[PDB]
């Protein structure tokens, strides 16, 4: 409804906080802003966590209306000890 | 395999490094976290030949339990297109054990075009079958 959804994100376990840690913010600010939005609002590093949405990935060089993710994109929020870009570097030295 | 793993297989030529990388992710089985996050250091490896090695390891992980977010058909799916033939091996073959018996029409629809891709190598086939 009004153009917005719920996004049921997931957490890793070793931040141990309720293990399915939900990630609620806008979908309109980029990608950029999105690991901006992705950690300012459930507390994460802007450059410390990367966001499998909807069985696929952020692409946080586009908005959240435009990078594939969106309202409700359910997504694994692997425990990347970088970034999602600097996991896209870290989980992605090995990816 | 999870300290000095760069140091490890670069003593491996190839199909070496293959099987080495693949072993990451079945050193951390059921765990598409910690695995996943024990699977940041190899693929993106300056030979990136052995990108199948942490595909499988990436395929690996996801075998034998199923996350709601689907991280193996994300992650392999855009490698399994991958030309290099080595890239390819670890997408199939890795995809293959993340959702073994699953029957996805997704992930079985997306692995149909593997098989007609004359392109792929032999390899990249009897893999893929």
């Amino acid at each position: 409804t009004t153009g917005i959804a719920t996004i049921e994100v997931f957490l890793p376990p070793r931040l141990k906080k309720d293990r399915k840690n939900l990630l609620e913010t806008r979908l309109h600010i980029t990608g950029r802003e999105l690991r901006s939005k992705i950690a300012e609002t459930f507390g994460l590093q802007e450059n410390y966590i990367k966001i499998v949405i909807n069985k696929k990935q952020l692409q946080l060089g586009k908005t959240l209306e435009e990078q594939g993710v969106a309202h409700n994109v359910k997504a694994m929020v692997l425990e990347l000890k970088q970034s999602e870009e600097d996991a896209r570097k870290n989980f992605q030295l090995e990816e | 395999l999870t300290d000095d793993g760069n140091k490890w297989l670069y003593k491996n030529k190839d199909h070496g490094m293959l099987s080495a990388a693949a072993s990451l992710g079945m050193i951390l089985l059921w765990d598409v976290d910690g695995g996943l996050t024990q699977i940041d250091k190899y693929l993106y490896s300056s030979e990136d030949y052995i990108k199948s090695g942490a595909l499988l390891a990436c395929g690996i992980v996801n075998s034998g339990v199923r996350n709601e977010c689907d991280p193996a058909l994300a992650l392999l799916s855009d490698y399994v297109l991958h030309n290099s033939n080595t890239m390819r091996l670890g997408s199939i073959f890795g995809l293959g054990l993340a959702y073994a018996g699953s029957n996805r029409e997704d992930v079985l629809t997306l692995l149909l075009p593997v098989m007609g891709d004359s392109k792929s190598s032999m390899e990249v086939a009897g893999v893929t079958a």
